[PDB]
């Protein structure tokens, strides 16, 4: 043993990036002039946007994922549009989960689930979104909104 | 879904990917809608498609209706008016800078024109028991200087013996982008790849490795495949998986795969959409000479022979090696070597037969004209074998065997200048060999060496070298044995010893504050198996807080051989730190008993002034901090910022991406960046610089009110005083850095209005963070 | 008239007429030095000396041969001494005795050089001699030449001086030490000799010599020689004085010396001469 | 010539002398982030073995590196980060396992020289866990 | 594509400041970066400052936000307190949907000099079984991050129980019997599985 090289290293746990995706509606008044469906009139073409958690870290394993924004004053249930001239009227936007399941808005963190992911290999949410009407009918307009999406760590 | 055909001005995809958005004309041709696309050249090319992948595109006109759905095999085309949008599917074989871990050209960084100076005083002093004294000193120097993209060096050194100066070496090296190599002006030295290593004054065009990304260095087995539809490719080697990527339908193209000859053999499995699979095994080996299928080394050089001794002349010559690598790894090589007393050619040819193992065989032939006049002919072929970790754990490395005839002659023999370094026994055949054996789960056996023969005499040059290491969990158990016999010696020179490391790392709580842990004990037993034995015992490890001093202590006992025994002792400093280092030894060996000392150290000359540092290596990262003091940087141990807020990185590689980070928590009180983290791409021999605006003062928090009302969120907030700004967030709060104790404050939402003023007291001096509250003007 | 010796003896051929293989003990002499002294090495006897007389003489032309050819000096016929080669037919010696006595010849040679030597290896000629017999009995008379050959290597002096070895090889320790160097001279006449070295040399000094070394030689390596605490460089003349009978050490001792830069590792080897002259 | 004198002599290679005995390589902190991947490697950190006063007649310096090694081929890490070694070259682009030599020339003004090494941290099989890292390599030198 | 350093930031008591980075891996998308610290009831009670509170990334950048201590030594000092940290990710640039990107973790303030040692917590969880429930007591100062309770066969919901207090859980009665859990350490790990002590 003439020399030595002695090597110290430390491996840091990492958490998860987030890449959140866009949606961007289209429908051009297909419903909102037929339908006119009741408060309940949550029938529009479903727009599919996924939340891509990749890469993440190793330790990883459980998440508590949940929703937070602007409620509207019909229907606490659903996203209420950004309330200017140039926008709609009557609706709120609708947060659906892969099994196609109302996501409780602005839910607490006692309310959520774990969703348990995969360590190490790359992680993808897939979730839905359409229209549900409060008011009618529904009048022609912008269709903006805002919304949070709060990733709670295990 | 359908629309009548026309203009359509649609957002353009490729491969369900965005681009640009024009307006396309669509034709009646072959197809599901029964309509084509009418696209250039121009577009293609900036679209994602490789245009010199296609053979005959260049022929086409500027903006002529290219044909792609025929002239390129495999390759469909979609219209869809139901979303606005337009899919194609153009098979990756086709795209470029498919590379993982691809840097562009324009990001590298030439760096910045500095001066430059790397000082290494060492030396010792020997006190001899019956004898005297024996003082020594011998000072570094390396100069240089850089000019954009030219690096100019020079070596000198001083010595003193119980004394002038010496020159050593002079280059002014580039890197030439366009060619990817490297064109070397002045002292430098060839690559022993074909020709030996041969040490000389002039230029050199060669091509660097460093360049190519580590994807691609080296020899690995390029997979060409071909998928009918939208496949999923994975390859899995050693039972994990290392390569996976998705890949569109048609002919596809993987010239990555980091090189891992010793991971066994490569798994490649082609899952179509429908569930069919293409499961074919392409075995891997690799030889040092091999080139990857589309990799061109090349490397020429012209000048004269410089050696350094005066029994030699100084020849001109000239030099140009070449290798290439082609399909089913094969590859293709030789060079040709070109004097005023000598010349030779070489023939490469070498394929990886995988299964078999791979390897390369090249001959050279010489024409050599010894100093007598004397002519003579002859060549020299070379065996180059390599074989993948076995099943059972089998790694040949390497194995070697040259042959040369007995008028073969190296270029350096015909440069002396008298005969009788000899031109009448040189050398016959050389065998070497080294192979490693992994004995289970914690043990590996190592074995090497070699064989010389040579021409007239019988006498044989023999080294050998085999260790074992064992690892008991913490403890590292090494036993090695070496054997060297030289031919114009008597006497074969073994020795037999064996070391036992044990760390104390692993012998306490991983969250021990004491500095014992930072070290290790290691005992060795040596015996020459021919009278001689010794044993050593010696603990060493480092100390501080950034673990910059390296300390030593190691005492034993040596005796036998030849009558001659005595205790022995050791101790050895090695500090690094921000200005520069340092490194103090001391010896006890009862008759000897000498003492080490010396002092390194790197000097960076740059525009802003003066920096002192580490040694310099090649490439070197500037750090520009004004403000910061001890500013320690991450993932380099002893790096700190000077005074003036400037630092040296001795430690970067080029061609590739450093992570330049401050800690933040060495930061003075009074201290904040925009930025701690920066990356540097820089070139061989380039000095970057690595800026980070400071903010020198104090850091507060202001809530700026309007009318009643705090001001909304997103107002932009500059200071008339100090350069420094930030951006108010809720409840009009904002975090401004280095502000003065009083100064006026610009605020800009608007199309400027607000007006604030503000006076901290004194008293709140010794505060990180003070918050206060002011309002505006209109 | 019969002869014979007991060493080794040639060959009689064409009548009587042979060579003669003698052995060697060629030591220097003052004023000039011995070569063979055939006087304690050949033998004749007469089978009948109670019948007729058998008379031998020296003519001239009698010289030396071979590389000895074209030297000169003296030959001692019969106690007295004449100039070698003849020039003139030397005295008559008287042969009636069956007892075998011997042929008083002794070739000498004259000094030219200052401690010069040429090698005699075994079986090379030396000189050729012219003799001639008569009797008393009638008028016969006839020639016939008997020409030197030896039987051992062996060395002859040139000069009034000569050395203890003229082929000495020594060895040096593992580096960088030294050894002395065994070379004595010793003189038969109180002279005044000068020495000098000659061979390749490396250095402008020409006080290294290079490495001519066989097999792997090292590098940046040569050897250098000095006497007492002096270097002595090629081509220049040391001198010692007055050498009498009692043999003189020149004193030198073989050291490594540093040619070039690099100091290759390897056998070292350097071939040195040395060459004596008269002051 | 009078008298031709050949003086034979021998010139061997003596052992030099070490300055750095436990030159220490810190890589700092790594993320599970950037070494997940297969194939993912550290950044590389120099270090150079400094070898002083080289007694007159060696020129060349050979070190044999040593130490313990794992399925990967590279040398194993004895710390509790898992899925993850350690690399060893030159300045060069030679990898040098547990066994293999290097031999460098020496510099004959300053009687010394070096090895200008680098080192990092890389995973074969990806996915690098959160733990420490130990690793000891022995090197005997072998002086010619 | 946000991401955060750890996935837990411990805070000593004394200290400064500590750090944490943020790194964003898209080289075009332009990332907004808002951050603060909520309590043990979700609201911003200003016991902790973040600086940078708000900052532009533009591209593939990287930061280090330092979190400074703002209670003067007001919180309980016999076990640790809660707290959550947020850093809320707003997409900087037609009908659209832009979401934000808050990334959530635990905030452990730690006082200075405690008892027990953090190793030596996890081992220390005892329960209480009745009826189709089942309580978590942690009498320990160190908040206890349970996952993976699986009682014989049965997998249970994760649990968080506090300091010098206790938590329930879910259980049903169509279950196993031995119970065994795991939990997470200070550095996001898994310590080694235990047995379930009652009682």
């Amino acid at each position: 043993a003439d020399s030595t090289i002695t090597i110290r290293g430390y491996v840091r746990d990492n958490g998860c990036s987030v890449a959140a995706e866009s949606t961007n509606f289209t429908v051009d008044l297909m419903e909102n002039a037929a339908k006119q469906f009741n408060n309940i009139g949550a029938t529009t073409p479903v727009v599919p946007f996924r939340i891509l958690l990749s890469p993440c870290g190793n330790a990883v394993s459980a998440v508590k994922v949940g929703f937070t924004g602007v409620a509207d004053s019909h229907n606490a249930n659903l996203l209420a549009l950004e309330n200017t001239v140039s926008a709609a009227s009557g609706l709120g936007i609708q947060l659906l989960n892969e099994q196609q399941n109302q996501i409780p808005l602005n839910a607490p963190s006692s309310a959520l689930s774990w969703t348990t992911l995969t360590p190490g290999k790359p992680n993808t949410l897939n979730f839905y979104a359409r229209l549900m009407a409060t008011q009618v009918p529904v009048t022609a307009g912008h269709i903006n909104a805002t919304a949070t999406f709060t990733l709670e760590y295990q | 879904q359908e629309l009548p055909p026309g203009t359509y001005r649609v957002d353009i995809y490729l491969n369900n990917g965005y681009m640009a958005t024009r307006d396309v004309t669509f034709n009646t041709g072959d197809s599901e809608q029964g309509i084509v696309p009418c696209l250039t050249r121009a577009q293609l090319a900036s679209m994602g498609l490789n245009t010199a992948s296609v053979a005959g595109m260049n022929l086409l006109a500027d903006d002529a209706c290219v044909p792609l759905t025929t002239m390129v095999q495999d390759a469909t085309a979609h219209l869809d008016v139901g979303q606005q949008r337009l899919n194609l599917t153009i098979p990756q074989a086709f795209m470029s800078n498919r590379a993982r871990g691809y840097i562009p050209p324009e990001l590298w960084d030439p760096g910045i024109n500095a001066g430059l100076l790397n000082y290494n005083f060492s030396g010792n002093s020997v006190q001899n028991r019956i004898g005297g004294n024996s003082h020594y000193a011998y000072l570094n120097l390396q100069s240089g200087l850089n000019i954009g993209a030219w690096r100019l060096r020079d070596n000198t050194t001083w010595s003193y013996n119980s004394n002038k100066w010496q020159h050593i070496n002079t280059w002014l090296e580039r890197d030439i982008i366009p060619l990817r190599s490297r064109l070397t002006l002045g002292d430098g030295y060839t690559q022993g790849d074909i020709f030996d290593g041969i040490n000389f004054r002039g230029a050199q065009l060669a091509s660097d490795d460093n360049m190519l990304p580590d994807s691609q260095r080296g020899f690995a087995p390029v997979i060409h495949g071909i998928a009918r539809g939208t496949a999923q490719v994975t390859i899995k080697q050693n039972g994990y998986d290392i390569y996976n990527s998705t890949v569109p339908p048609g002919p596809f193209t993987i010239n990555d795969i980091y090189a891992a000859g010793n991971s066994g053999d490569l798994q490649v499995t082609i899952k179509e959409a429908d569930g069919s699979t293409q499961i074919f095994t392409v075995p891997y080996s690799s030889v040092p000479l091999l080139q990857r299928e589309g990799h061109t080394r090349y490397s020429i050089t012209a000048g004269e022979y410089r050696s350094g001794n005066a029994q030699q002349e100084k020849p001109r010559f000239f030099q140009s090696t070449l290798l290439h690598g082609l399909p089913a790894g094969w590859t293709i090589y030789g060079g040709t070597q070109l004097a005023d007393r000598y010349r030779a050619f070489n023939f490469g040819i070498g394929k990886n037969m995988g299964a078999l193992g791979a390897l390369s065989v090249d001959m050279t032939q010489a024409n050599s004209t010894l100093p007598d006049d004397s002519q003579h002919d002859g060549q020299s072929v070379r065996f180059l074998y390599n074989k993948s970790l076995n099943e059972s754990g089998t790694n040949i490395q390497l194995v070697g065997y040259r042959y040369s005839t007995s008028g073969y002659f190296n270029f350096a023999d015909t440069t002396y200048s008298r005969m009788n370094y000899n031109l009448a026994y040189n050398k016959r055949g050389k065998l070497q060999l080294t192979v490693t054996q992994q004995l289970g789960r914690t043990s590996t056996l190592y074995l090497s060496g070699s064989h010389q023969t040579y021409w007239g005499t019988s006498n044989v040059d023999e080294q050998f070298q085999a260790g074992l290491n064992t690892a008991f969990e913490d403890i590292n158990w090494t036993l090695s044995y070496s054997l060297t016999k030289n031919a114009w010696q008597k006497g074969r020179d073994q020795m037999l010893a064996l070391n036992v490391n044990i760390p104390f790392s692993h012998w306490l709580r991983s969250d021990s504050k004491s500095q014992w842990r930072h070290a290790s004990a290691s005992y060795s037993m040596s015996h020459d198996l021919n009278g001689r034995m010794t044993n050593l015992a010696g603990v060493y490890g480092t100390l501080l807080e950034d673990n910059n001093l390296s300390y030593s202590v190691q005492t034993g006992y040596a005796g036998g051989g030849d009558g001659n025994s005595g205790s022995t002792g050791y101790a050895t400093l090695n500090y690094r730190g921000g200005y520069g280092n340092a490194n103090i030894g001391y010896s006890h060996s009862d008759d000897i008993k000498q003492l080490y000392y010396g002092v390194s150290g790197g000097v960076l000359a740059h525009a802003n002034g003066v920096t002192l540092g580490q040694p310099l290596n090649d490439t070197v990262v500037l750090v520009k901090a004004p403000g910061a003091k001890d500013a320690k940087v991450e993932n380099q141990t002893g790096v700190r910022t000077d005074w003036r807020g400037y630092a040296v990185l001795p430690y970067a590689t080029e061609y590739r991406e450093n992570r330049v980070a401050l800690d933040t928590n060495t930061l003075a009180d009074n201290v904040d960046l925009d930025n701690a983290v920066a990356n540097v791409v820089p070139t061989r021999g380039a000095i970057v610089r690595a800026e980070f605006k400071a903010r020198v003062g104090i850091k507060l928090l202001m809530t700026l009110t309007h009318n009643n009302k705090p001001l909304p969120f997103g107002a932009m907030v500059t200071s008339e005083s100090s350069q420094s700004s930030g951006i108010v967030a809720d409840n009009g709060q904002v975090y401004l850095s280095g502000m003065p104790l009083a100064g006026k404050v610009q605020v800009k939402w608007g199309e400027a209005h607000c007006v604030a003023n503000y006076q901290l007291p004194p008293e709140s001096q010794q505060q990180l963070l003070t918050q206060l509250s002011a309002e505006c003007r209109s | 008239f019969a002869c014979k010796t007991a060493n080794g003896t040639a060959i009689p051929i064409g009548g009587g007429s042979a060579n003669v293989y003698v052995n060697l003990a060629p030591v220097v002499n003052v004023g000039q030095n011995l070569v063979v002294d055939l006087s304690t090495q050949i033998f004749c006897h007469n089978d009948y000396p109670e019948t007729i007389t058998d008379y031998v003489t020296l003519q001239r032309g009698s010289a030396y041969g071979g590389v000895l050819s074209n030297f000169s000096g003296t030959v001692k016929y019969s106690g007295s001494s004449y100039p070698f080669p003849t020039t003139s037919e030397t005295p008559r010696v008287v042969y009636n005795s069956r007892t075998d006595k011997p042929w008083p010849v002794a070739l000498y040679l004259t000094p030219v050089s200052s401690a010069g030597g040429v090698a005699i290896k075994a079986g090379s000629l030396i000189a050729v001699l012219i003799l001639r017999q008569t009797n008393n009995y009638n008028s016969d008379d006839f020639q016939f030449v008997w020409n030197i050959y030896a039987n051992n290597d062996v060395v002859v002096p040139t000069g009034g001086c000569d050395v203890s070895a003229r082929d000495v090889t020594v060895t040096l320790p593992d580096y960088p030490g030294s050894v002395p160097i065994p070379l004595t001279v010793y003189c038969a006449k109180s002279q005044n000799l000068g020495y000098y070295l000659s061979g390749t040399t490396a250095d402008a000094g020409n006080s290294i010599f290079t490495n001519t070394a066989s097999f792997s030689p090292a590098q940046g390596v040569g050897v250098q020689l000095t006497r007492n605490g002096t270097i002595i460089p090629a081509n220049n003349t040391v001198s010692l004085g007055a050498v009498g009978t009692s043999a003189v050490s020149l004193g030198l001792t073989a050291n490594y010396a540093r040619t070039g830069g690099q100091v290759t590792a390897g056998n070292v080897q350097s071939i040195i001469g040395v060459t004596f002259v008269y002051q | 010539a009078d008298v031709t004198i050949t003086v034979n002599g021998k010139v061997v290679a003596k052992p030099c002398t070490v300055s750095t005995t436990n030159a220490t390589v810190d890589l700092g902190d790594l993320y599970s982030f950037s070494l997940m991947s297969a194939g993912a490697a550290s950044a590389w950190h120099d270090v150079a073995l400094e070898l002083t006063n080289c007694p007159v007649g060696t020129s060349r310096v050979t070190a044999s590196f040593s130490g313990a090694a794992d399925s990967t081929g590279y040398y194993k890490n004895q710390g509790t980060a898992q899925n993850i070694q350690l690399e060893l070259q030159d300045d060069s682009g030679n990898t040098l396992n547990t066994g293999a030599t290097k031999t460098v020339q020496v510099d004959d003004s300053s009687q010394s020289a070096h090895f200008p090494l680098q080192v990092r941290a890389l995973t074969v099989n990806g996915g690098a866990t959160q733990g420490t890292i130990q690793a000891v390599i022995s090197i005997t030198y072998t002086y010619s | 594509g946000v991401a955060l350093g750890a996935t837990r930031v411990i805070y000593p008591a004394g200290q400064k400041q500590e750090q944490l980075a943020v790194t964003n891996n898209d080289e075009n998308s332009t990332y907004l970066i808002q951050s603060w610290v909520e309590n043990a009831d979700g609201v911003k009670d200003g016991r902790f400052i973040v600086t940078p509170p708000l900052f532009a990334m533009k591209g593939k950048k990287e930061n280090t936000l330092r979190i400074l201590d703002a209670t003067n030594n007001q919180l309980p000092q016999d076990r640790e307190s809660l707290f959550w940290m947020n850093v809320k990710a707003i997409p900087s640039m037609e009908n659209t949907l832009q979401l934000a990107i808050i990334s959530r973790i635990k905030l452990y303030y730690r006082p200075a000099k405690l008892a027990l040692p953090p190793d030596q917590a996890a081992e220390k969880l005892r329960f209480r079984r009745s009826a189709n429930s089942l309580t978590l007591i942690n009498p320990t100062p160190y908040y206890l991050t349970v996952t993976e309770l699986n009682a014989g066969t049965r997998v249970l919901e994760n649990a968080l129980v506090p300091p010098m207090g206790e938590s329930t859980v879910k259980l049903p009665s169509d279950a196993g019997s031995n119970i065994t859990y795991r939990t997470i350490n200070d550095y996001g790990a898994l310590t080694p599985k235990m047995t379930g002590v009652m009682e």
